[PDB]
Order: C-alpha cells, then sequence, then structure tokens
C-alpha cells in the first residue's frame, strides 16, 4: 500500500465514514495528480515562476470551477451567489398575494395545459 | 506558513514530469492549494453520503462530488 | 400524573432483502397500506403492506 | 434514407449488445423498458452506442499503428506489466488515452506513487 | 515510544484537521448593481464634502 | 406649499444591512 | 513557569507520524483574511 | 431548549415520531435500535 493511502483512509476514518470501498485513495491521488500538472501548466505559461505566477493561475482556474465547499459568513458555497442579490429576489417574489383555492379544488388542480405532460407517448 | 498534511515531494515529482524546477515559495503554495482542494472533496462527498441515510462512503459519492464542482470526470 | 414508569408500547418491523445497498429514502402511506423507497438507481418501486 | 424505412429495417441491423444492458441503463437513464417502449427504438439507441465505441477504437488502432516501427512514453499515462508477448499489438493506456481526448475525455493518472 | 498514546495523538490531530486557502473564494453578482453602488457613493462624497457636513440633521420639531 | 406626513416600515434587508455594519465598526 | 487501529497507525512511519503530528501547532481558523471581504460588502 | 435526550450511538437518527397526545416521543438510529422518551417525567411521590 502506498503512502498518503493510509494517511487518507486515516483521515476518512476520523470523521465518523465507518467504511470504505477500495478505489477511492487511488481516485482522490489521480485528481490531486491532475489538479497539480493542470496549475501547473497554466503557471508556466504565464510566466523559473514566481508565487505571484502560480497565485494567479489559481485565481483564473477559480473563475470557471471549484464553486462548492462549506464556506460560512459570506463564502463562496452552493454556487457562489451574494446574500444581497438572493435577498434582492427574495424580496421581489415574496410580494405576490398567494393563490386564491377553494375547499371544492384544494388537491386536484394543476397547472396550465403548457407546463403539464399531457400527450407525451 | 501553515503546517502541511500534502508532502511537497508529490509536487517536485509532477514539476519533474514537467521539466520544471521551483523554488521553495511556489512549491509550498501549490502544495497548500491541493491541500484544499482535497478538503473541499471530501466536504462534498461527506455530504452526498449523509444525504441517502449511509455510512459507507462508495466511488459513486466521489463522482457526484467532483460533478458539482465543475470538475472533469474520472473514468 | 405522580409515581409509576411509562407507557409500554409494541412494535411491528418491516425487513427488505436483496437490496445490496441501493436503498435512499423510504416512507409509508397515512393509512399503513403501502411502502415506497427510493432507489440510487433512479427508479423508486412501491408495494402493498399486505401482499394483495 | 427515411427514418421509417430505418426503423421497419432495423430487423437487420441489431446491434451485439444485450438487452438486458439496454434495459439496465434505459431504466438508469430514466426510460421504461422496451415492453412500454417500442424495441426498435432501444435496438436504435444500441446501434448508436455500438457505432461510437467502433470509432474510438479504430480511432485508437491508428495511433497504436503509427508509432509501432526519444522512444520514451509520455507521462501521466502510467500502466502495463512485462510488455506483452511476441510482436502483438497491445491496447495499453498511452493510445486510448491519445483517442479519446480527441473526444473531450481525459484519463491521465500517475505511474508511481510513492 | 507508547504505542497507544500515538495513535491518540495522531487520532487527535487528524480529528482537528482544517485547510486554509491561498486566495479568497471569489463571489458573483450583477454588474448593474456594482455600477449604481459606485455611483451613489461617489455622489453621496460629493455632497457630503467626505462626511465633513451632516445635511441629514433637523432643527426644531417640523 | 403642501405639507405632508408619512412613515416608512422596516424590511430584511434593512436587518442584514444593520448586522453587517455592527460586524466591521471598530469599538 | 479499536485494536485494529493501533496497527493501521504504527503502519506508518515514523517521519509520517511526526508530519502528522505537527498539525496541533497550527493557529487553529482565525479566518481574518474574511476582513478585507466583509469591508468590501460594507 | 427544554431538556436533552442521551441513549443514541453515533451515526444518525433519520427519523423521529410523536404520539397521538403528544406525551411520547419514539426514534430511530443507524445504530440497529428502536428507542422511546419520555417528555415529562412523572412527579416524584417524594
Amino acid at each position: 500500500r502506498p503512502r498518503d493511502a493510509r494517511t487518507l483512509e486515516l483521515l476518512l476514518t476520523a470523521q465518523g465514514v465507518t467504511s470504505f470501498e477500495p478505489r477511492v485513495s487511488q481516485l482522490l491521488l489521480d485528481f490531486a495528480y491532475r489538479h497539480t500538472a493542470a496549475v501547473l501548466s497554466d503557471a508556466l505559461h504565464l510566466s523559473s515562476i514566481t508565487a505571484n505566477a502560480v497565485a494567479l493561475a489559481i485565481s483564473s482556474r477559480l473563475g470557471y470551477q471549484f464553486r462548492g465547499g462549506g464556506g460560512g459568513y459570506y463564502g463562496g458555497g452552493g454556487g457562489g451567489a451574494s446574500k444581497d442579490w438572493m435577498l434582492e429576489l427574495a424580496r421581489e417574489r415574496n410580494k405576490v398575494a398567494l393563490p386564491r383555492v377553494l375547499p371544492s379544488e384544494w388537491g386536484v388542480r394543476l397547472p396550465g395545459e403548457r407546463f403539464v405532460l399531457s400527450g407525451v407517448s | 506558513g501553515p503546517k502541511l498534511l500534502w508532502n511537497p515531494e508529490n509536487v517536485r515529482d509532477v514539476a519533474d514530469a514537467l521539466g520544471i524546477t521551483l523554488s521553495e515559495e511556489p512549491l509550498r503554495l501549490l502544495a497548500q492549494d491541493v491541500e484544499y482542494r482535497i478538503g473541499q472533496v471530501i466536504v462534498e462527498s461527506l455530504r452526498f453520503m449523509r444525504a441517502a441515510n449511509r455510512t459507507t462512503l462508495t466511488v459513486q459519492d466521489v463522482s457526484l462530488a467532483l460533478r458539482v464542482l465543475d470538475v472533469e470526470p474520472l473514468y | 400524573r405522580t409515581g409509576g414508569i411509562g407507557i409500554p408500547v409494541s412494535a411491528c418491523m418491516f425487513t427488505f432483502h436483496n437490496t445490496l445497498g441501493t436503498v435512499s429514502c423510504m416512507d409509508f402511506s397515512n393509512d399503513h397500506k403501502l411502502v415506497a423507497v427510493g432507489t440510487m438507481d433512479s427508479y423508486i418501486r412501491v408495494w402493498s403492506l399486505d401482499g394483495k | 434514407a427515411s427514418l421509417r424505412e430505418f426503423l421497419n429495417k432495423m430487423d437487420d441491423y441489431a446491434p451485439i449488445i444485450p438487452d438486458a444492458v439496454t434495459n439496465y441503463y434505459m431504466t438508469r437513464a430514466g426510460l421504461p423498458p422496451p415492453p412500454q417502449t417500442d424495441i426498435r427504438l432501444a435496438r436504435l439507441l444500441a446501434l448508436a452506442t455500438q457505432k461510437f465505441i467502433a470509432d474510438i477504437a479504430a480511432d485508437a488502432y491508428q495511433y497504436s499503428r503509427i508509432r509501432a516501427s526519444l522512444g520514451i512514453q509520455r507521462p501521466g499515462y502510467g500502466g502495463g506489466g512485462q510488455g506483452g508477448s511476441q510482436n502483438r499489438t497491445v491496447l495499453t493506456m498511452e493510445d486510448l488515452g491519445m483517442a479519446v481526448s480527441e473526444f473531450g475525455v481525459n484519463v491521465k493518472r500517475s505511474e508511481f506513487y510513492r | 515510544v507508547d504505542s497507544d498514546e500515538e495513535t491518540a495523538a495522531v487520532m487527535s490531530a487528524l480529528a482537528n484537521w482544517n485547510p486554509q486557502p491561498v486566495v479568497p473564494q471569489p463571489v458573483f453578482a450583477p454588474l448593474k448593481r456594482q455600477y449604481q453602488l459606485a455611483r451613489l457613493h461617489e455622489q453621496l462624497q460629493a455632497a457630503t464634502n467626505g462626511g465633513r457636513t451632516n445635511i441629514f440633521k433637523v432643527v426644531g420639531f417640523g | 406649499p403642501t405639507v405632508y406626513t408619512v412613515v416608512l416600515m422596516p424590511t430584511a434587508q434593512a436587518l442584514h444591512t444593520d448586522l453587517l455594519l455592527k460586524t466591521v465598526t471598530p469599538r | 513557569v479499536e485494536r485494529r487501529l493501533k496497527g493501521e497507525v504504527m503502519q506508518l512511519p515514523a517521519r509520517d507520524r511526526r508530519r502528522i503530528k505537527e498539525l496541533a501547532h497550527n493557529d487553529f481558523d482565525p479566518y481574518d483574511a474574511l476582513a478585507n471581504v466583509l469591508m468590501e460588502h460594507a | 431548549l427544554i431538556k436533552k435526550c442521551r441513549g443514541h450511538g453515533k451515526g444518525g437518527i433519520p427519523s423521529l415520531s410523536f404520539s397521538a397526545e403528544s406525551n411520547v416521543l419514539v426514534s430511530g438510529g443507524l445504530d440497529c435500535t428502536v428507542r422511546v422518551w419520555d417528555i415529562e417525567l412523572p412527579a416524584d411521590p417524594n
């Protein structure tokens, strides 16, 4: 068994995972290899390479992927949208009145004919 | 800087594959970035695992995690 | 309510076999006549709890 | 050519993929099995899959042949054992990676893990 | 080296792992909002002379 | 000139802004 | 002024164990870098 | 917070249910147990 495979398995075990599947650590190692290769190539094309080139390459890469993670207060997680824009959209939506329903239609009405699966056979 | 779980020697080998010589500072920065990305992937995979009422991690969860982050799939 | 102990209750268990760890969710109907389970294979399956 | 005539002739163009695999993957993708879906459509989809795989295979063989007769394998395509037997052509990771790179897939790995 | 103590230390160290980023994670919002806010802030700074004048004061009881 | 008196009600954006400003105001 | 965990951990070389144990000296997560983001957004 | 109940193992408690009169609660965990709890304990008779 290679090195850092035992370390990744120990890290997973120390976080609640009671069982694994043999091949996960290999996947993670190959992913790390590919990420390192991509970032290195980008930095080499940017500019011997300094730390500024590496930082610029990472910043450029962050523009179209890795928009996730467990970020909290003002952390770019769950898509990366800003809370003010979402609040504006929520204010716009939550301004309309709730639909009017009668007891004879409570549970039997459906959307218009344009938004239902009618005649798909 | 902080203490790194990822050994910079892996980054050094990757650089050697591409015929590149690195100083200490960019090496450390790349190691830190790789560590952060691994942490992000683990967080996403555990989220997907917990969503399914399970305690066993499978390759499908890791693939879904990689998909939500816009990373090229591994086959 | 003074003294005494808690209430005794009975329990009935339904067990699913040959799932191979592909079941993700479960639910009973309000009257306990149907059971539905979702899987990791993207489909859903509904059963009659009495076999009818 | 017409879709109607092609579907009618689908009797003579059945692929080699068993119906069980077709049903399994159709169900995974969200389409009911042939009993509720004309078998001709499932056969057509399986034939498209076969054509795609055959195209990739031809590309891989072409890549392998031009290499046959500096002289060091490209990094990132780790794999293999002793190196096969006799002068037989071996489907190796390098040729498959080179072929599928044209289709938008990346299969880069590490050779030694340390 | 005591095996039990070492395993306990290793597990405790691993359980508290928390990697730190190299660059901040970006946040995305429409351009129109940014431009409008910048213009409004510039106008307010001009009007209030950099905060040295309070144009919102009220004298009397209306 | 005619005179008027009006009232402006609070919103959730106002509370969000209040908390955000308090977060970055040194003591 | 629990058994097999020991074997798994001791399978690692002492150098790797020391590297893992050195994590405890990290200065936790002040996340003070968020100050600039908050200032920009405030 | 009124009180905390303990006894289940680590792993998760996917579901909860309340009695008809809201005086008893039942839970199921991933540790292969079903447990019953008393929301309000009986008054002690001294």
